[PDB]
RNA sequence: GCUAAACCUAGCCCCAAACCCACUCCACCUUACUACCAGACAACCUUAGCCAAACCAUUUACCCAAAUAAAGUAUAGGCGAUAGAAAUUGAAACCUGGCGCAAUAGAUAUAGUACCGCAAGGGAAAGAUGAAAAAUUAUAACCAAGCAUAAUAUAGCAAGGACUAACCCCUAUACCUUCUGCAUAAUGAAUUAACUAGAAAUAACUUUGCAAGGAGAGCCAAAGCUAAGACCCCCGAAACCAGACGAGCUACCUAAGAACAGCUAAAAGAGCACACCCGUCUAUGUAGCAAAAUAGUGGGAAGAUUUAUAGGUAGAGGCGACAAACCUACCGAGCCUGGUGAUAGCUGGUUGUCCAAGAUAGAAUCUUAGUUCAACUUUAAAUUUGCCCACAGAACCCUCUAAAUCCCCUU
RNA sequence: ACUGAACUCCUCACACCCAAUUGGACCAAUCUAUCACCCUAUAGAAGAACUAAUGUUAGUAUAAGUAACAUGAAAACAUUCU
RNA sequence: UCUCUUACUUUUAACCAGUGAAAUUGACCUGCCCGUGAAGAGGCGGGCAUAACACAGCAAGACGAGAAGACCCUAUGGAGCUUUAAUUUAUUAAUGCAAACAGAAACCUGCAUUAAAAAUUUCGGUUGGGGCG
């Protein structure tokens, strides 16, 4: 019980696809570009998250300073609500002071 | 589920040599979703187990279990069977070499009690497995005597040997 | 990593739709004592510590250190024969079943990495001859990296992409430190 | 104290300990005596002396403020004529 | 990225096959089984310091019925076997006493002799030489 | 000492 | 169904050293 | 986390509480020690060694007046105008060694320090930049791109 | 060999892009889904509280329309928990993606359906052959607990040492948690499978880059600076506030109705006694027929009676022949939703292997069920003494003329 | 005299018997990069490991085939009887 | 009712047939005496007893089961209620003034003072069984 009886179908992984052959390309462009674009600027993603990192609280307050006004409202109540708990949690609780 | 009893009457094995002595036949029959418990059942298959064909049909008809008359007709339509499919002679050369009742699938439903509690209540479905094999019954163990007693004890003591040492 | 972007996201107990009603009370039913059917605990509940998507795993290295890693990859190529220096990329014929015979005969390896100085000027030859090849890559001058680099066995460069690179390279090894980005003039930026 | 700000996300610093204490960049901190202006007419000239000096705080108490406060006040400042320029370094100082 | 326990199967066999030989539940229920399992093994490493202990037991009663065979008694065997510098273990005299008995005999005589030797010596004031198996061979 | 009073909590039909 | 591949193949080897205990070749 | 209390619940108090007394910090008095911080003036030092350094090393060309724009350009200073800074004061460190016949001109100046440039030919002049233009001088380059 | 076990899709999540649907016929604000008569009926009004301040009473973050930076700075504040700018600086921007999930997961969803509640509202469970079912002669074997095959033989945490041999002999006071100490007759666990609990980089340390400079504007620098790695859990209250939903049970009231044999008496909140209502005593029953009943015995039974129907009063309240009664089978303050993952110094839990170091001076505290500091303990680092202890030396008013310390070179 | 330990010795190997806490050395499975190609390597990453929370869901035991439950009689199944 | 119970019928009961729960359950191959122990032992020590085995009774034990029971104590945990606890008059009502008017007044609005009715919040530790700390 709880385990398979017969073998996972088998997976083939191209490793020379389109995608895994041109992966990392052009992360040196301002170094070799006279500086005119930054690596950060070929991130693709999130607009709160383009060249940017943080811990989860950083994200939520970030994301709702940024996006919060076109976010839904189911979703931006739950952002919301979990700032104040990220906030309580972070700032209250915790082994060290 | 599983059904594997069926499949065991299409086994077939080789020819004999001429020098090979008879095989008996063996037949595999089974009954699913009787409509009985198989704790009460297993008494019904422990009784005839090992009985003939036909003594076991004796103690089955005058039985005032329900189990009882379902087991006959088991042993009726196997009996045919063996005969029909099975290459066997007589009919009533046929001893039970394995009967056993097996759990099957109950349904669940609610027994309302006092205070509106309330506890499930399942409607108990058994099988039942009987194997014929021809020729006749084997014949009962006899009781174990006073010589093979006295055989066995002196036997335990030519075999003690001396212990912790060499 | 430093583009790697998670998308995986999971609904804590103060997302997963209903479960605001306390389903008995504390005591008396003799069962065990919840606040919420969405609490961890319970089937089809919340996730106490799960992903948090979208999540960002961007860092910079300083400009010293990658730049340092090309002329590491760089110097690695060449100790193990791996380096080819070539003058331009203009083949014969534009077949690339001739290209795959050519690095075949002299042994380059299963992948060759090409890089030309730049995008407007590789020669059609090579470029309809690696369009229908997997293993063999043709990328800019500005498109050169250490993960391209270390997946394939061989690399091939030109002369003006050699001389490309110890101009960048080692502007690194004689510079200021940067008053203001250097995508602002200077007195002889760029060079 | 607030760890994680609720509209930046980064440390704040107490302005209980900014008021009432003086960090010298070598990373000690300079504070002034509990009563140096309490009931100074029943005090010995010798115990107002006392009072009205400038103490360090010891290595635990210097550890407490070092979190209670950001970076922006253990940078090193150059102000002109400052009176505590010449204590912000430490001289011949062993182990 | 969600990771589950794929392999836990083998993680409860590897304890299950220890308990095998039980009775009960505690053969086939890992919740039940581990914590006899984990007694088990106790009793194993534990059982090791007994086993030396027990050996020798019942080596010193085959070495005391073999002596009163010969009208002597245990400390009256050990004990003067050592002044003779004969340096036979209880293994080793528990296995004459079975296998040798005309060797056991023997040194129930040296025994027995040594231990006369010593009442006789202990009758004198020192006058007398001591007795013939009373001398100790020196090593330097 | 307030009287005590436990309702009986009823399971879904479907079961 | 749990991914993974290490756990299944493992588990069929041992399903194939009980085959050769219930019904061992000649 | 040890055994229950509020250590293991992570529930502990904050920093600075001592467990109901009056806590340290709030007990020591308040002090203008850091009064009007915001508002007063820094100067970054510049020794003559630094000075004499720059000059050894062609990093700065005496053969042309010396303004905060050079000291910059050379990498010599790094002014701060966001962080109250006013420009650079001369200090008189390493005045011995100092031997070169230059137009510095810094925002504050020590006497001795105006006297070590002057005998060895130099001249040297104090003025004042605010803030706005401070930062103009330091980084000329940015200011240009904004079309003001 | 039964029950079972496996079997991958349905679909979903997070982004990007782009601003979305809403007249076949008929019906639908009256009791919605009802062809067809004189109406007058109007929307707008600071959120609060939990919580933090270890109580609490001022106070306590909540997108407000440019990321970064200025900056957690100026200021605000039982100047305390905490709150917090601006001038100024200026940003790239290519939808067709995944080191997301794979039927206890991912939306609750096969579905807001079944079902539950008067209503608001709550809210599921599950499917699995194959190219072909117009091949069922079908989708073979093995796999949890539970059983069956196959009941049991002195004796004992059920095992270990063993043995020719299952037992017999010898040895052995279950596990977790909470306590100074649990075989403990203290807590939890019938069992199987799945699910379920340590999130944060200020400092320091470690390892690279560069170096009096470091950094891809800002920032730091008296060897620093940049980057990475590496430390901070789960479940549970009784409550509080806001907005809704409830008087089809019940409390009282309103509208217009109905019921009350017979006998004795008299124009009776009269007597006896049916229907009817009520529930005194006793017994049965106690997961019961029943989340309050049965049998017998009782109180009233022309009245302050009983009762059907419709309407009214709603929680900071209603209502009350005041019992702190009743307000939809837990009313000293209804239920539901939201704030809410409320909070809990309290209880319980806190998941792979191996090794190492490792226990009992105290002070403060609306504090003694806690916390902070010290003591102790750990790692790393630096340095040179540490421990043991020969004389000498440490008070008088004081002969319990005490045992013995402190100091202390050698060793 | 002898008996008598995990003390000591002997043959051999030695990191391999403390709560909390702290320092380590390794490591299951999963995904990714690159290998590998009867299931592995080196790295990166994380919903990353359950004998226990009167845990949640599902299955099945135990109490237990126990408590409890039910159909007036004859008969031609017309009918009659109690 | 009892001295002092007894007989009988019915239901239940037990057996045969059918259907078929619930609390409960760490694992048990589940003995007595004495002693010991976290202070009340089927499991530890010393003695005694002991083939296996179901059915029907019994209620001394398993500190038996059932609702973290009642009972005291703890919490800088709640709530109701009372008040000469603390903090307030926003709200309501009555006056005063200003305003606004007529020529006097009222309504309204602002600011005050009185009450009314409410709102928020808390109940320091130490020690003391027959006290008045
Ligand atoms: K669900
Ligand atoms: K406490
Ligand atoms: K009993
Ligand atoms: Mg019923
Ligand atoms: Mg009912
Ligand atoms: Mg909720
Ligand atoms: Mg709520
Ligand atoms: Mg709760
Ligand atoms: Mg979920
Ligand atoms: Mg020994
Ligand atoms: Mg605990
Ligand atoms: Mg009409
Ligand atoms: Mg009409
Ligand atoms: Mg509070
Ligand atoms: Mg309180
Ligand atoms: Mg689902
Ligand atoms: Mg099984
Ligand atoms: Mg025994
Ligand atoms: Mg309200
Ligand atoms: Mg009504
Ligand atoms: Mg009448
Ligand atoms: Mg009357
Ligand atoms: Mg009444
Ligand atoms: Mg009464
Ligand atoms: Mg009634
Ligand atoms: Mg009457
Ligand atoms: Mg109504
Ligand atoms: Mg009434
Ligand atoms: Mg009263
Ligand atoms: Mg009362
Ligand atoms: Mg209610
Ligand atoms: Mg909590
Ligand atoms: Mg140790
Ligand atoms: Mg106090
Ligand atoms: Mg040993
Ligand atoms: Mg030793
Ligand atoms: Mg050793
Ligand atoms: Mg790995
Ligand atoms: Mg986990
Ligand atoms: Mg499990
Ligand atoms: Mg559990
Ligand atoms: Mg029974
Ligand atoms: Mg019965
Ligand atoms: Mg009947
Ligand atoms: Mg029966
Ligand atoms: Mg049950
Ligand atoms: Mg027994
Ligand atoms: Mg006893
Ligand atoms: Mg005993
Ligand atoms: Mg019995
Ligand atoms: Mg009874
Ligand atoms: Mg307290
Ligand atoms: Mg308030």
């Amino acid at each position: 019980i709880g385990i398979r009886l017969t073998l996972p179908p088998p997976k083939v992984v191209d490793r020379w696809n389109e995608k895994r052959a041109m992966f990392g390309v052009y992360d040196n462009i301002g170094i070799l570009g006279n500086f005119e674009k930054h690596p950060k600027e070929l991130i693709r993603g999130p607009i709160w998250l383009r060249g940017w990192k943080g811990n989860e609280l950083q994200r939520c307050i970030r994301k709702r300073k940024m996006v919060g006004s076109r976010m839904f409202a189911d979703d931006l109540h739950n952002l919301n609500k979990r700032i104040r708990y990220l906030y309580k949690h972070f700032n209250r609780h915790g082994k060290f002071r | 589920i599983s059904r594997k009893w069926e499949k065991k009457n299409k086994i077939v094995y080789p020819p004999q040599l001429p020098g090979e002595p008879r095989r008996p036949a063996e037949i595999y029959h089974c009954r699913r979703q009787i409509k009985y418990s198989k704790d009460k059942m297993w008494y019904l298959a422990k009784l005839i187990r090992g009985m003939s064909i036909d003594q076991a049909l004796a103690q089955l008809e005058f039985n005032d279990k329900k189990g009882a008359k379902i087991i006959k007709e088991v042993l009726l339509e196997a009996q045919d069977m063996a005969v029909r499919d099975h290459n066997v002679e007589f009919r009533s050369n046929l001893y039970i070499a394995e009967s056993t009742s097996g759990r099957g699938q109950c349904l669940k439903r609610i027994r309302y009690h006092g205070r509106g509690r309330f506890g499930i209540m399942e409607k108990v479905y058994c099988h039942y497995f009987v194997k014929l094999v021809e020729g006749p019954p084997p014949p009962p163990e006899p009781p174990k005597t006073a010589v093979a007693h006295a055989k066995e004890y002196i036997q335990q003591l030519r075999s003690r040997t001396i212990v912790h040492t060499l | 990593n430093f583009k790697r972007i998670s998308y995986a996201k999971t609904k804590t107990r103060a997302e997963v739709r209903g479960g605001g009603r306390k389903p008995w009370p504390q005591k008396g039913t003799g069962r065990a004592r919840h606040g919420s059917i969405r609490s961890p605990l319970w089937r089809g509940g919340g996730v106490a510590h799960g992903p948090r998507g979208p999540t960002s795993y961007y860092y910079m290295l300083p400009m010293k250190v990658r730049a340092l890693g090309l002329k590491v990859a760089l110097t690695v190529k060449l100790a193990q024969d791996d380096l080819h220096i070539m003058d331009s990329l203009e083949l014969p014929t534009g077949d690339p079943q001739y290209l795959t015979e050519l690095a075949h005969y002299r042994r380059w390896g299963d992948s060759v990495l090409l890089v030309d100085l730049t995008h407007e000027e590789m020669p059609q030859s090579i470029v309809e001859a690696t369009s229908r090849l997997k293993t063999f890559n043709l990328i800019p001058a500005v498109g050169l990296n250490v993960h391209s680099m270390l997946k394939h066995q061989t690399l091939v460069l030109t002369l003006p992409t050699v001389a490309f690179l110890e101009d960048k390279l080692l502007w690194q090894d004689s510079r200021y430190r940067p008053l203001y980005p250097f995508s602002l003039p200077y007195s002889d930026f760029p060079r | 104290l607030t760890y994680f700000s609720a509209r930046k996300g980064k440390r704040k610093t107490v302005k209980a300990v900014i008021d009432r204490f003086l960090r010298l960049h070598c990373g000690l901190w300079v504070r002034r005596k509990a009563g140096y202006k309490k009931k100074l007419w029943k005090k010995t000239p010798a115990r107002k002396k006392r009072l009205r000096e400038f103490v360090f705080c010891n290595k635990t108490q210097s550890k407490l403020l070092d979190k209670m406060t950001t970076s922006f006040w253990k940078r090193r400042n150059w102000y002109v004529d400052d009176p505590y320029q010449k204590y912000h370094d430490r001289t011949n100082l062993k182990v | 990225l969600r990771n589950r326990v794929t392999d836990r199967y083998f993680r409860i066999q590897e304890v299950l096959k220890h308990a095998r030989h039980f009775r009960g539940r505690k053969n086939r229920c890992y919740r039940l089984a581990v914590r006899t399992v984990i007694r088990a093994f106790v009793k194993c490493t534990k059982a090791r310091y007994l086993k030396k202990k027990n050996m020798r037991t019942l080596w010193i009663n085959r070495i005391t019925a073999a002596s009163q065979e010969h009208g002597l008694k245990y400390p009256a065997l050990i004990g003067n076997l050592v002044k003779c510098q004969v340096e036979l273990n209880r293994k080793v005299l528990a296995d004459l006493a079975i296998y040798e008995p005309k060797t056991f005999k023997s040194l129930a005589a040296l025994a027995s002799r040594r231990r006369h030797e010593g009442f006789a010596a202990a009758l004198g004031d020192g006058k007398e030489p001591e007795g013939i198996f009373s001398r100790v061979v020196q090593y330097h | 000492t307030k009287k005590r009073f436990t309702p009986p909590i009823y399971q879904p039909k479907f079961k | 169904v749990k991914k993974g591949f290490r756990a299944a193949f493992r588990f069929q080897k041992e399903l194939e050293r009980q085959r050769l205990l219930r019904c061992p070749p000649p | 986390r040890g055994h229950k209390g509020e250590r293991q619940r992570g529930t502990r108090p904050r920093l600075g509480f001592e467990g109901g007394q009056t806590p340290f910090y709030i007990r020591i008095p308040k002090y203008g020690f850091n009064e009007g911080h915001s508002f007063r003036r820094q100067y970054k030092p510049l020794s003559l060694n630094r000075l004499q350094y720059l000059i050894d090393l062609g990093r700065v060309d005496p053969s042309q007046p010396i303004d905060l724009t050079q000291l910059v350009n050379g990498r010599g200073v790094t002014i701060q105008p966001l962080k109250r800074d006013y420009g650079v004061q001369l200090v008189e460190e390493g005045a011995d060694t100092f031997t070169a016949k230059v137009n510095i001109e810094v925002q504050l100046a020590s006497e001795l320090a105006i006297a070590a440039i002057e005998k060895n030919g130099g001249v040297v002049t104090t003025a004042f930049y605010d803030p706005r233009s401070l930062d103009i001088v330091c980084k000329p380059v940015p200011f240009f791109l904004r079309g003001q």
